[PDB]
């Protein structure tokens, strides 16, 4: 049971703070080609991916 | 450096460019932000800066043009 219990976060739910984690501190890649995404005034693509 | 994670002459390029460079955690817009200011700011910077350096450091253009030392005195001096 400690090697699911003490087996520690892993209910990986510090994947979510990834997910807003890594949904602040990357989103200077996939927002760097769609900073306009749905339009073209400050002219990028609608393109930022869903991985992770 | 990449075949360690895969004054030395010159550490401070690895050096200070890993310890710094490594330590942006939301780096990849200011990639881009120190390569388009860089580029045309910096070239333009040094390639005018030195010139200014010297054109105002010891001169005297005096050999101003060629002195007219004919004609094809091609870099006579």
């Amino acid at each position: 049971e400690i090697k699911s219990l003490e087996s520690s976060n892993h209910e990986f739910l510090l994947s979510a703070v990834t997910r807003m984690y890594t949904q602040i501190k990357q989103v200077w890649s996939d927002n760097v080609e769609e900073q306009v995404l749905h339009f073209e005034r400050i002219s990028n693509a609608t393109t930022n991916g869903e991985i992770l | 450096d990449q075949s360690l994670n895969k004054q030395e002459n010159e550490g401070f390029n690895r050096i200070g460019f890993l310890l710094k460079t490594i330590n942006n955690i939301n780096k990849l817009p200011v990639a881009f932000n120190i390569i388009t200011e860089r580029a045309k700011e910096e070239i333009h910077n040094i390639i005018v800066k030195s010139t200014e350096s010297i054109r105002s450091k010891h001169p005297s253009l005096l050999k101003m043009a060629t002195s007219l030392k004919n004609d094809n005195h091609f870099g006579l001096p």
